[PDB]
């Protein structure tokens, strides 16, 4: 198990042991296991994060301004903003998707991906 | 039959043979170049709108000057700017004039050409390569001294690889010539092969080959010019 | 044989020289001045 | 002279391809450069007048 | 038994070797240079402007190994050395 | 044993070599250039349009070499030099 | 020796070389283009839909060369030039 | 010398070339595709299954290519063209 | 000269080519697959168990070809096709 | 001009091919595996303990191919099949 | 048969081998070095002069090997050792 | 012709092929291992001290191959098996 | 009779040609790969060129060594041909 800690600018969002972390950096999709080598990658503009933990359904997090950092024993995602799946509104993301602002579109697409609508 | 290496107007003077076809091709190319030069000079406008010929010449000059400055100080080697550029245009014309439809029958079925690119004659490429070799070796002598320049070149970038440097130097001239030679020699041969086909089969492959040979000739002139500038910069340092 | 160098080696060379003269006195210096 | 006819047809095809595809873009580039230099001259004259 | 026959057979084999080796080298080198050029152009568009300069140089250094050999092929196939 | 038989055999061998080398070079160069293009398109989709330009230059060289071989092999087999 | 025997032996050897080179080039180039496509799919699965457009073009030519070679091999072992 | 003897010797050498090239191509291409698949899985293990469909294509197109050679080698060494 | 002598010499040459190509292909494929596996293990050690699932396939599909070559080698060097 | 002499010459050529192909494959595969290992150790100086295992597996496969070729070349040269 | 004919045919084949290997090596090495140079230029626009010197060292070594082959092939063909 | 004459001709050609393959393998493999070592030193200067440990082993596994081939040259040339 | 000396000479010449082909391929491609590594290193670390020369040459050394070894053996094949009668 690896200590995942999603941390926002304003506060610390969530932490705990997990079994696997799936995200999407600028290069491409990436999966992090307990003993992944050190890494410092920028999450894609519309990145989403899936955390697979023991004895609990996968956590889907919509992320804004992510910056994944993998250490020998920790994984920290630095999100300018975040939203758990329970807190995302499908209607809001669908309506605001593909707006005149690129960052708004990225956040809406991250919300959609977290919802699994894709 | 193809009969590679054939020549016409071959004659002798001073007890030395001359290939008339190569002389005629080179004379035609030089005449075209000089006509373009004088057309520019007559109609060169520093203030008014420049004509197409002026655009062409200034583009060539700008490119050559850019490479010269990047590789070496432009102020250090002014004479490189003309030499380089002229080579380019020379070779370029020497190749592009081959596009003209001058392929006919020699009464034996073998293709005969009124104009063959001089590069297909080893003498032309050898002359150009040896001329550039002597030019930049003399420039290296000038900028490093009569004895220093050989010392530096044999020493090279790293001293204890002196033997390779020797070969390196000998690689520069011949590599410059043969490369160009082949790039044209193939074409000089290749068209003849298509000439074995009938007209209704010769039109298409010849068309495609010459369409690509235009680009080949342009690329080869460019390569030779940049390699000449590169060797000049290499031989004139410190 | 064809690769063997011939006398024309000099003749073509001579032509090249005069081309330089045309490009070093009527094309390149004026163009540099213009630019 | 059948090969002469074939190579003449090939040259005609090459010239047609050139005029159809290559000549227009290079003509556009020449026109762009001519217009750019003309605009530079006009703007310099306007700046001197100003 | 007609020695020139063996001479020309050996010359044809040699020219085949010339062309095969040269073509392999040229194809591989040009493909590698093109891969470099395409990747560089993918990295940023503007870089293309300066990429064609070294790229062509690479091609100039690559195709030579082909065409140099090409010349020898003709020397082998048409003006066969030691043809007797 | 007519010498022209030996000449034709040697020419066929030379053509086989020429085609083998040309095929190897063309195939591998095409593979490398296409790998570069595919990776570029995968990474930046909006680069698609600007990637097909350099690629076709690379092919324009690679394939060209192949064609040259294709011609010379013919010269070997259909116009065997020195057949006499 | 029957001259046709030497002719056909040489032609069959040439066809063997043609197959060898064509297969080498096809296999290597197709594997490289594949590697590229698989890397694109793994890195960015969304690219899959648009990745077939370049890839099949790349592989599309890779086979062509090989297939072209194949044709000439049929010419060598069925219509051997110079056969008597 | 029996003509069929030399003809069949040439056929055997040609088949040897055919399989040599085919095995080389298959090995290189399969290894490269496997490298791509292994790297992709290493970067994203859960993508494993999704990568089999693309992978099987290139392998199914590389290995398949090699198989053609096998078939033709039969024609070379079991029904030899121009076998007197 | 006994025709079977020429037949056996050609067969031995053919088998030598079989193994040359097969060993080259197998060695290069194993090297490339091993490079991919080593890189993956270095990157994601805990994925090792998963990474062996595709690796064994690729090797299992590369060496296969090599072993296939071995088979036909015997057919060349032990039961020579076309032998008299 | 003993048939044994021709068969032995063919066997020697075949064995030379065995060794050449095996050496090429072994050298290149070992170099590639070592490149992977070196990169892994440079990036992770503490990972050599677990990196040596896949590297050893790859080297084992490559050397197995090389030694199989060695054994078959010995079979050729020392006990030539088909020789009378 | 003429001993000189056999000697010079062998010389021509050996020279073809020398030049084929030299061309393959030179082309591939120049391509790889040019790929390195082009990648460096794309990454760093201003590293042009700095990247000249090592690229020229590499190309110098490659062309030195190539022209050593050229000199030795010229020796082989024009002044063949053991020519009696 | 003396049987030992053709025996020794075949032996010379086989040894030449053995050394050709060995040289190709050694050069390619050690060049790749070098590339690895230079890259590692560029990324981690101090790691040089430890990087020489795996590198040598790699070179060993490559160099050994070449040297083994070298030995067989003697076994092929100075003491040709099957000579009579 | 075919003058066995000619057979030996042809075989030795072909063997030397094969030796050169292999040696040149190996040396050229290995030098190209090592130079690629050196160029990339200098591009990434402009001030490391000297530090890069030490390993680079070492690698190149061994590469060239193989070539030179082949060279030596070719000198035996063409001039001091073994097995001559």
């Amino acid at each position: 198990d690896l200590n995942v800690e999603i941390v926002a600018v304003e506060r610390e969002l969530w932490s705990g042991p997990a079994t696997f972390v799936f995200t999407r950096t600028t290069a491409g999709e990436i999966g992090i296991l307990p003993r992944h080598i050190p890494l410092v990658a920028q999450l894609v503009d519309d990145a989403m994060v899936r955390v697979e933990r023991e004895g609990e359904d996968d956590l889907r997090i919509a992320v804004d301004g992510g910056f994944l950092s993998v250490t020998e024993e920790t994984v920290r995602i630095l999100v300018e903003n975040a939203q758990f799946e329970s807190e995302i509104d499908a209607d809001a993301a669908k309506e605001d998707a593909a707006s005149d602002d690129e960052r708004t579109a990225a956040w809406g697409r991250a919300r959609l991906r977290a919802l699994g609508q894709i | 039959a193809i009969h590679v290496g054939h020549h016409t107007l071959v004659f002798e003077l001073f007890g030395m043979t001359f290939n008339g076809d190569t002389i005629l091709a080179t004379a035609v190319t030089a005449v075209i170049v000089i006509a373009l030069a004088f057309y520019l000079r007559a109609k060169v406008t520093s203030t008014g709108v420049p004509s197409g010929v002026q655009l062409f010449w200034e583009a060539l000059t700008i490119q050559m000057r850019q490479q010269i400055e990047g590789s070496i100080g432009m102020k250090i080697a002014p004479f490189v700017l003309p030499l380089s550029v002229t080579i380019f245009v020379f070779i370029l014309i020497s190749n592009w004039l081959a596009v003209l439809p001058l392929q006919y029958g020699g009464a034996d079925g073998a293709a005969a050409e009124l104009y063959k690119a001089p590069a297909s004659d080893i003498n032309f490429v050898l002359a150009l390569a040896l001329f550039v070799f002597v030019c930049y070796h003399a420039a290296g002598i000038w900028r490093r001294g009569i004895v220093g320049h050989p010392i530096k070149v044999v020493k090279g970038h790293v001293a204890f690889l002196a033997p390779i440097n020797i070969v390196e130097e000998l690689a520069k001239p011949i590599s410059l010539a043969l490369r160009l030679f082949g790039n044209i020699f193939a074409g000089g041969i290749l068209v003849a092969l298509i000439a074995m086909f009938p007209w209704y089969i010769q039109w298409f492959p010849n068309a495609v080959w010459k369409t690509f040979d235009l680009f080949v000739g342009l690329i080869q002139a460019f390569i030779f010019s940049l390699l000449t500038i590169l060797y000049f910069s290499q031989s004139m340092e410190l | 044989n064809f690769l063997i160098p011939n006398g024309t080696f000099f003749a073509v060379l001579i032509i090249f020289l005069i081309v330089l003269g045309v490009i070093s006195k009527w094309v390149v210096p004026p163009i540099s001045k213009v630019l | 002279m059948s090969i002469f006819i074939g190579q003449l047809i090939g040259f005609a095809v090459i010239a047609f391809i050139i005029v159809k595809w290559v000549v227009p873009p290079v003509r556009t580039l020449m026109r762009n450069q001519q217009e750019a230099v003309r605009a530079a001259l006009a703007e310099s004259a306007e700046a001197a007048k100003k | 038994l007609d020695p020139n026959a063996i001479i020309t057979a050996g010359a044809l084999i040699g020219g085949g070797l010339i062309m095969g080796g040269g073509a392999i080298g040229a194809g591989i080198g040009d493909g590698i240079a093109g891969n470099a050029l395409i990747s560089g152009i993918a990295r940023q568009p503007e870089a293309q402007g300066r990429l064609f300069t070294p790229f062509f140089i690479t091609v100039g250094l690559v195709e030579a190994a082909y065409f140099i050999n090409l010349a020898f092929m003709a020397l082998f196939v048409f003006a066969t050395p030691g043809l007797q």
